[PDB]
RNA sequence: CGAUGUCGGCUCGUCGCAUCCUGGGGCUGAAGAAGGUCCCAAGGGUUGGGCUGUUCGCCCAUUAAAGCGGCACGCGAGCUGGGUUCAGAACGUCGUGAGACAGUUCGGUCUCUAUCCGCCACGGGCGCAGGAGGCUUGAGGGGGGCUCUUCCUAGUACGAGAGGACCGGAAGGGACGCACCUCUGGUUUCCCAGCUGUCCCUCCAGGGGCAUAAGCUGGGUAGCCAUGUGCGGAAGGGAUAACCGCUGAAAGCAUCUAAGCGGGAAGCCCGCCCCAAGAUGAGGCCUCCCACGGCAGCCGGUAAGGACCCGGGAAGACCACCCGGUGGAUGGGCCGGGGGUGUAAGCGCCGCGAGGCGUUGAGCCGACCGGUCCCAAUCGUCCGAGGUCU
RNA sequence: GAAUGCCGGCAUGAGUAACGAUAAAGAGGGUGAGAAUCCCUCUCGCCGUAAGCCCAAGGGUUCCUACGCAAUGGUCGUCAG
RNA sequence: CGUGAGGGAAAGGUGAAAAGAACCCCGGGAGGGGAGUGAAAUAGAGCCUGAAACCGUGGGCUUACAAGCAGUCACGGCCCC
């Protein structure tokens, strides 16, 4: 049973899954847009949105918070100095997911894009 | 016989004569009668009750017709109470006073594919002493050449829960008419937000 | 419908507001209404609260005391009607929220681990100075 | 009750 | 929650120090004994020249358990050991003293003698 | 276990009866409102790159 | 004998009744209580231990009682492998020997994949002469069925005494069963904190990895849970068993019977709970669409409605079911509350220092109760009546 | 027409079990008819008395480069012993 | 295949003649469709004949209240001659 449980397992153990989200965040915040499988995508939204919201606080504490997942001062500088201001007046939802039309040839996996909002 | 539809909202205990008493709170009212079943017309006696207001955007024409003939706003749920004929055109929690005993029917929580141990309280297998991949297994399911088959109704693994359950003779602890609220002593089938039926008990 | 608010709305008739705030580590005296056939009297229970498990009206707290060579723990509902009053007898300072570990400790060891929470003690004397 | 034993203790083979 | 094989402290001056439950006298097949229940036990440990000696098969009533017991007023109470008091077939304490607190539930179950003799009733 | 095995060969009838559920369901498709091409619904059009009125993607 | 695996245990039962208990009786060398013995009864129940491989048996402590049998001495494609059939070794014994012994002793390979019937669950198809959306009747099934102690009646009836009821009434348990999570108590794989070694970011401070598929430790929400909580066995009607009668001949008496009529079981039928119209005997009610174009049929477009697709879901293996899809609170964010953790970082002050104090119940913070269109459920598509004949 | 016959061919079980250590993956950018699987880069993880590096046996061109993907590779393949 | 002594297979056929299919078309290729050769191309090299099991496409009749070694006897319906 799975009654009222939140969070996909994604056939990864506790730390692989952590690293999975973190690495995707590094990639999302870097290129502004990535392609993944639909399930990874939907789960990535929250993980990244939180990081953006903290960059919206902007304080030392928040930066050090974000660095725990992002681990790259430059990347976080880009987060605070270029990305975060774009959302000053936006109330959550700094990410969107749209599903692509074609599946991966090799395993038939459904694909989607995750991008940062305008 | 009298009854009402309701939703299960949650559980608490209250205090009554220096005693803690577990209650399940149920939002029962208000239920408009939307059809009456009669011996000349239907062959038996009952009252079809509606419950919870619905966006008429989602109610189709055959359903609209039914409501309209009763002069009743569109409702989400229709359900009957046999051998119940309220003098009114609306049924509320006020039909139950504290101290009355009731039967509550709901839809039990669903465990999906349940092992024979969770479902039927089988003893399962030993967990050491050589036990071989049978720790949660049911054992024998039969005999031998005679009868050379397995009985109908053999308790076996399968789906469990998400089925109609009635717990009987529950004390009505309080009723708070202004909030369409019913407080019942003990445990009621199903999850919070679950549709339930409250009937006057059949025990004595 | 807001199922949560409904439940709090039921509980609201039973909610107490007259009790002093305490934390795990504090030493407390709970005066409890007790029945003994055929009269009811007030029995005092005094000890370290070693646990406060929160759930609104349904919060309960556990108090530990060593009575006549034997350890006793009592669990009280925080909004029980059978509680007359609670008297803060001492403020202790814990570093965690549950103190089950004091069960394995000498009276001496507990005394060191649960220093008097000097801060909240000063606050206690700081109020009580009333008009 | 202990009676005879009409079969040896078994063991599985290997087809090929 | 006492069951066969459970060791109990004895909370009296009968001379027994440790009893091991061998039956809970409460129905055809009671799984557990709690405060107020009577068990049949074996005296596993005694002090020289008491009323009881190691080996005896005695009756006793449970006065304290480590498993907390619940009360209708919504509260509970729990002790640091499981203890008992040796009784006779008339449910009366065989010794003349009882040590440590006992559960108030004893009173209503007709063990007044033990309740009185007890230093504290919680 | 003792290695269960099929007692009889399955007949052409019986094997083909089993497969009476094996037909594919054709892809469900809708016209993209921009380029009128046929694509699955709720997916970015892979021909013109449009979704929800706007250009989203380079095709 | 081109194999029907053989004791005992465990698991799971199911049946018989020559009945162990509980229910109903007759006789008693039945005063009462408690027994004896036979009759009716298979609904339910029939405990935990010590010894032995044991079945059996003995013993301990209880119990209403600790029933006896069948089902390949029920059940090894369900488990075990202690016992029994191999190969090793030894003792007693027999044999010159090799070896042997319903004599003993220690050890000794138990096979991932279920085709058919059967069984537990779940769908797909078609049918139920118009097509649809709801709500139902209950043929017929299944589930359940146990029992004890104490008190009152009453220290009364009965007894010299000890002892001690019928009938009726009230309370509290044991085991079992169904549900539930308010409380008690678990778990809670990253919800919080503390700790070690190492490597790293970035030197300090602060952090990240790894030490398990959580490094370790102390806690812990929702959920799923029992040790926790609510509730069930009935009541009640009916017909009966043994058994007891009323009236009453044959047979002037007598006779429960040959006419007729009563009483009478935990058992039987209803009643309770659950499934159920594939009940092809395919039921019923309420509502909606409707008189389409072409030549009981066909092709095509629609109506009411349905499906597809999507956001989801205490629903769930897939499927199904249920909710919602911008005329929207469905999930994700965000905000408030709850809840866990237990006073973040930074700074200031104190100490030579490990640290400590204040800022501060702080900071962080899964799932719970909500709000909020910020993100996504865009845009659509395909099916779908014209009602056969007495 | 049968010999658990002999040789071959094709069925059934079945779109089933499995795809060979639970050290682990993610994204961007290239190439190409085609890419989860080939090249590049960044992030993550695993070994480190080894899962690194040297000999000897044994193997015998498998080495390097160009051009290829029918088969071999337990999938794919533009890559490869 | 076996350390070795030793064991030990399978595998024949275009056409009279290569006249072995220029050239175009789809395709990455394989493969095919036209053109062409030939008396003949389902003689197209995976090549004479090309049986059977086995797999498929199209059509006729038939099947979702029915009991079986699958046939047989009878009658009726539908399709064909
Ligand atoms: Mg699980
Ligand atoms: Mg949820
Ligand atoms: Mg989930
Ligand atoms: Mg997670
Ligand atoms: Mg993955
Ligand atoms: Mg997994
Ligand atoms: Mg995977
Ligand atoms: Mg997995
Ligand atoms: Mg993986
Ligand atoms: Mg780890
Ligand atoms: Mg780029
Ligand atoms: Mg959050
Ligand atoms: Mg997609
Ligand atoms: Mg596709
Ligand atoms: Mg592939
Ligand atoms: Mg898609
Ligand atoms: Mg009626
Ligand atoms: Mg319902
Ligand atoms: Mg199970
Ligand atoms: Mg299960
Ligand atoms: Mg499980
Ligand atoms: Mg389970
Ligand atoms: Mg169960
Ligand atoms: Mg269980
Ligand atoms: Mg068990
Ligand atoms: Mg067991
Ligand atoms: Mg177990
Ligand atoms: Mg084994
Ligand atoms: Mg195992
Ligand atoms: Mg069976
Ligand atoms: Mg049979
Ligand atoms: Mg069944
Ligand atoms: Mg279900
Ligand atoms: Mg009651
Ligand atoms: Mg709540
Ligand atoms: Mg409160
Ligand atoms: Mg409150
Ligand atoms: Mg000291
Ligand atoms: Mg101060
Ligand atoms: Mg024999
Ligand atoms: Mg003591
Ligand atoms: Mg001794
Ligand atoms: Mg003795
Ligand atoms: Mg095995
Ligand atoms: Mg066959
Ligand atoms: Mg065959
Ligand atoms: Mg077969
Ligand atoms: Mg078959
Ligand atoms: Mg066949
Ligand atoms: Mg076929
Ligand atoms: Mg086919
Ligand atoms: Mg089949
Ligand atoms: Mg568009
Ligand atoms: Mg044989
Ligand atoms: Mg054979
Ligand atoms: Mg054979
Ligand atoms: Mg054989
Ligand atoms: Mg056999
Ligand atoms: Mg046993
Ligand atoms: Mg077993
Ligand atoms: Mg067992
Ligand atoms: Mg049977
Ligand atoms: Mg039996
Ligand atoms: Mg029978
Ligand atoms: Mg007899
Ligand atoms: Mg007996
Ligand atoms: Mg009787
Ligand atoms: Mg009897
Ligand atoms: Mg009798
Ligand atoms: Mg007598
Ligand atoms: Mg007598
Ligand atoms: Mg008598
Ligand atoms: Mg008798
Ligand atoms: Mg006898
Ligand atoms: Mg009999
Ligand atoms: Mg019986
Ligand atoms: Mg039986
Ligand atoms: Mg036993
Ligand atoms: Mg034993
Ligand atoms: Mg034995
Ligand atoms: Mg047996
Ligand atoms: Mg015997
Ligand atoms: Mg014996
Ligand atoms: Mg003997
Ligand atoms: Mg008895
Ligand atoms: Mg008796
Ligand atoms: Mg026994
Ligand atoms: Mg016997
Ligand atoms: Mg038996
Ligand atoms: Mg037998
Ligand atoms: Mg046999
Ligand atoms: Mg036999
Ligand atoms: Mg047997
Ligand atoms: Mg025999
Ligand atoms: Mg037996
Ligand atoms: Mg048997
Ligand atoms: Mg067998
Ligand atoms: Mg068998
Ligand atoms: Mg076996
Ligand atoms: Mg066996
Ligand atoms: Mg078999
Ligand atoms: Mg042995
Ligand atoms: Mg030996
Ligand atoms: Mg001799
Ligand atoms: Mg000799
Ligand atoms: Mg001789
Ligand atoms: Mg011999
Ligand atoms: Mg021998
Ligand atoms: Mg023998
Ligand atoms: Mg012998
Ligand atoms: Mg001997
Ligand atoms: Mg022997
Ligand atoms: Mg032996
Ligand atoms: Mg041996
Ligand atoms: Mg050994
Ligand atoms: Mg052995
Ligand atoms: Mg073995
Ligand atoms: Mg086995
Ligand atoms: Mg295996
Ligand atoms: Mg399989
Ligand atoms: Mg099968
Ligand atoms: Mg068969
Ligand atoms: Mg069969
Ligand atoms: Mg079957
Ligand atoms: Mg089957
Ligand atoms: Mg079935
Ligand atoms: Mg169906
Ligand atoms: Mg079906
Ligand atoms: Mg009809
Ligand atoms: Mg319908
Ligand atoms: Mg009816
Ligand atoms: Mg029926
Ligand atoms: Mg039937
Ligand atoms: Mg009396
Ligand atoms: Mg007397
Ligand atoms: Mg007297
Ligand atoms: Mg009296
Ligand atoms: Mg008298
Ligand atoms: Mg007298
Ligand atoms: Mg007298
Ligand atoms: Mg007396
Ligand atoms: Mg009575
Ligand atoms: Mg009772
Ligand atoms: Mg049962
Ligand atoms: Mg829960
Ligand atoms: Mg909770
Ligand atoms: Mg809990
Ligand atoms: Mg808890
Ligand atoms: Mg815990
Ligand atoms: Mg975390
Ligand atoms: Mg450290
Ligand atoms: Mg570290
Ligand atoms: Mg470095
Ligand atoms: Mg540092
Ligand atoms: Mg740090
Ligand atoms: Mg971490
Ligand atoms: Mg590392
Ligand atoms: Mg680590
Ligand atoms: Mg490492
Ligand atoms: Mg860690
Ligand atoms: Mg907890
Ligand atoms: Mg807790
Ligand atoms: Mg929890
Ligand atoms: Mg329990
Ligand atoms: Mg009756
Ligand atoms: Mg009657
Ligand atoms: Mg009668
Ligand atoms: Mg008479
Ligand atoms: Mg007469
Ligand atoms: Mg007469
Ligand atoms: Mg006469
Ligand atoms: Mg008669
Ligand atoms: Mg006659
Ligand atoms: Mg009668
Ligand atoms: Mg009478
Ligand atoms: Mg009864
Ligand atoms: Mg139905
Ligand atoms: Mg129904
Ligand atoms: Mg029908
Ligand atoms: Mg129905
Ligand atoms: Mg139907
Ligand atoms: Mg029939
Ligand atoms: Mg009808
Ligand atoms: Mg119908
Ligand atoms: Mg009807
Ligand atoms: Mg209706
Ligand atoms: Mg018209
Ligand atoms: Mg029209
Ligand atoms: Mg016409
Ligand atoms: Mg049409
Ligand atoms: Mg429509
Ligand atoms: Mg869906
Ligand atoms: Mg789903
Ligand atoms: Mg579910
Ligand atoms: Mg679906
Ligand atoms: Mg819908
Ligand atoms: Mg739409
Ligand atoms: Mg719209
Ligand atoms: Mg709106
Ligand atoms: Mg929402
Ligand atoms: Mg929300
Ligand atoms: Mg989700
Ligand atoms: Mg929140
Ligand atoms: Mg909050
Ligand atoms: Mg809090
Ligand atoms: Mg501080
Ligand atoms: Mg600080
Ligand atoms: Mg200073
Ligand atoms: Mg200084
Ligand atoms: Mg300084
Ligand atoms: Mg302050
Ligand atoms: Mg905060
Ligand atoms: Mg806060
Ligand atoms: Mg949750
Ligand atoms: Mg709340
Ligand atoms: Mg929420
Ligand atoms: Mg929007
Ligand atoms: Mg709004
Ligand atoms: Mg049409
Ligand atoms: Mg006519
Ligand atoms: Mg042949
Ligand atoms: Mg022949
Ligand atoms: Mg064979
Ligand atoms: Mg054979
Ligand atoms: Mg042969
Ligand atoms: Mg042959
Ligand atoms: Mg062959
Ligand atoms: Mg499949
Ligand atoms: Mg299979
Ligand atoms: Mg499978
Ligand atoms: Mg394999
Ligand atoms: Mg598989
Ligand atoms: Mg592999
Ligand atoms: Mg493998
Ligand atoms: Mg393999
Ligand atoms: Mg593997
Ligand atoms: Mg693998
Ligand atoms: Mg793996
Ligand atoms: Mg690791
Ligand atoms: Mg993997
Ligand atoms: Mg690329
Ligand atoms: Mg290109
Ligand atoms: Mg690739
Ligand atoms: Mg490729
Ligand atoms: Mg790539
Ligand atoms: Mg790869
Ligand atoms: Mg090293
Ligand atoms: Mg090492
Ligand atoms: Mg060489
Ligand atoms: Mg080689
Ligand atoms: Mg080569
Ligand atoms: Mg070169
Ligand atoms: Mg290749
Ligand atoms: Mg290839
Ligand atoms: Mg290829
Ligand atoms: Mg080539
Ligand atoms: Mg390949
Ligand atoms: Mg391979
Ligand atoms: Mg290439
Ligand atoms: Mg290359
Ligand atoms: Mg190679
Ligand atoms: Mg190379
Ligand atoms: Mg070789
Ligand atoms: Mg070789
Ligand atoms: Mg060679
Ligand atoms: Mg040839
Ligand atoms: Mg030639
Ligand atoms: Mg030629
Ligand atoms: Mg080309
Ligand atoms: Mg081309
Ligand atoms: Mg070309
Ligand atoms: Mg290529
Ligand atoms: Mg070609
Ligand atoms: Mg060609
Ligand atoms: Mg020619
Ligand atoms: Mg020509
Ligand atoms: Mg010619
Ligand atoms: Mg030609
Ligand atoms: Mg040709
Ligand atoms: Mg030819
Ligand atoms: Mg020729
Ligand atoms: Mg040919
Ligand atoms: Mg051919
Ligand atoms: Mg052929
Ligand atoms: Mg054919
Ligand atoms: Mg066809
Ligand atoms: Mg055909
Ligand atoms: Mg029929
Ligand atoms: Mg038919
Ligand atoms: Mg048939
Ligand atoms: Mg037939
Ligand atoms: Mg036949
Ligand atoms: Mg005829
Ligand atoms: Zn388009």
């Amino acid at each position: 049973m799975r009654h009222l449980k939140s969070g996909r397992k994604l056939n990864r153990h506790s730390s692989h899954r952590l690293a999975l989200y973190r690495n995707q965040a590094k990639s999302l915040l870097t290129h502004g847009r990535i392609t993944t499988t639909v399930p990874k995508a939907k789960e990535l939204r929250g993980f990244v949105d939180h990081l953006i919201h903290l960059a919206k606080r902007g304080d030392l504490h928040a930066r050090r918070l974000v660095l725990r997942d992002l681990q790259d001062v430059k990347l976080v500088r880009k987060l605070f100095d270029e990305i975060a201001p774009r959302y000053r007046d936006r109330q959550g939802g700094y990410t969107r997911v749209l599903k692509l039309a074609e599946r991966r040839r090799g395993d038939g996996a459904p694909l989607a894009l995750v991008e940062l909002v305008e | 016989m009298k009854g009402i539809l309701g939703v299960k909202v949650g559980m608490t205990r209250i205090f009554r004569d220096d005693r803690a008493v577990p209650v399940t709170v149920i939002l029962a009212g208000p239920c408009p009668v939307v059809q009456r079943r009669t011996p000349e017309k239907d062959g038996y006696t009952a009252v079809q009750l509606g419950f919870l207001p619905q966006n008429p955007k989602r109610v189709n024409r055959p359903l609209k017709g039914h409501f309209a003939k009763a002069g009743v706003e569109p409702v989400r749920i229709l359900r009957e109470i046999r051998d119940f004929n309220p003098e009114g055109d609306t049924v509320t929690v006020e039909i139950f006073k504290p101290g009355e005993r009731v039967d509550v029917t709901g839809t039990s929580k669903g465990r999906g594919f349940a092992g024979v141990m969770k479902r039927w309280n089988f003893a399962g297998g030993p967990d050491s002493h050589g036990a071989h991949k049978i720790h949660r297994h049911p054992g024998s399911i039969g005999n031998r050449k005679t009868p050379g088959r397995v009985y109908k109704g053999k308790k076996m693994a399968g789906h469990y829960g998400a089925e109609r359950v009635t717990v009987m003779n529950l004390e009505v602890v309080d009723v708070i008419p202004e909030e369409n609220l019913l407080l019942v002593k003990g445990a009621v089938p199903g999850p919070n937000g679950g549709l339930v039926i409250v009937r006057e008990t059949k025990k004595a | 419908m807001n199922r949560g608010a409904l439940i709090k709305l039921v509980e609201s008739r039973y909610v107490r507001t007259d009790l002093p705030e305490f934390r795990p580590g504090d030493t407390v005296r709970v005066s409890y209404k007790v029945k003994e056939g055929n009269r009811t009297r007030i029995q005092d229970f005094e000890g370290i609260v070693i646990r406060i498990r929160r759930n609104g009206f349904n919060t309960t707290f556990t108090v530990r005391k060593v009575s006549y060579g034997v350890g006793v723990e009592r669990i009280f509902p925080l909004h029980s009607p059978l509680i007359q009053k609670i008297d803060i007898v001492q403020r202790g300072r814990a570093r965690r929220a549950k103190l089950y570990f004091i069960r394995n400790l000498s009276d001496r060891e507990i005394r060191r681990k649960l220093r008097a929470d000097r801060k909240r003690i000063d606050q206690d004397r700081a109020a009580e100075r009333a008009a | 009750v202990d009676k005879g034993s009409y079969l040896p203790r078994p063991t599985p083979p290997r087809p090929i | 929650m006492i069951q066969p094989q459970t060791y109990l402290e004895v909370a009296d001056n009968t001379g027994a120090r440790k009893i091991m439950c061998i039956r809970v006298l409460k129905g055809s097949n009671a799984k557990y004994a709690t405060v107020g229940d009577v068990i049949v036990a074996s005296v596993k440990e005694a002090i020289p020249r008491g009323a009881v000696k190691e080996g005896d098969v005695v009756k006793a009533v449970v006065v304290r358990t480590k498993k907390e017991i619940k009360r209708p007023d919504g509260s509970a109470i729990r002790f640091d050991d499981n203890a008992a008091v040796i009784i006779n077939n008339q449910l009366e304490p065989r010794g003349t003293r009882v040590f440590g607190p006992v559960a108030r539930e004893l009173r209503e179950k007709g063990f007044m003698k033990i309740v009185s003799l007890a230093p504290e009733v919680l | 276990a003792k290695h269960p095995v099929p007692k009889k060969k399955t007949s052409k009838a019986r094997r083909d009866a089993r497969r009476s559920h094996h037909a594919l369901t054709p892809p469900t498709l809708v016209p993209c409102p921009e380029c009128k091409a046929m694509k699955p619904p709720h997916t970015v059009c892979p021909e013109c790159g449009y979704y929800a009125g706007r250009k989203v993607l380079e095709v």
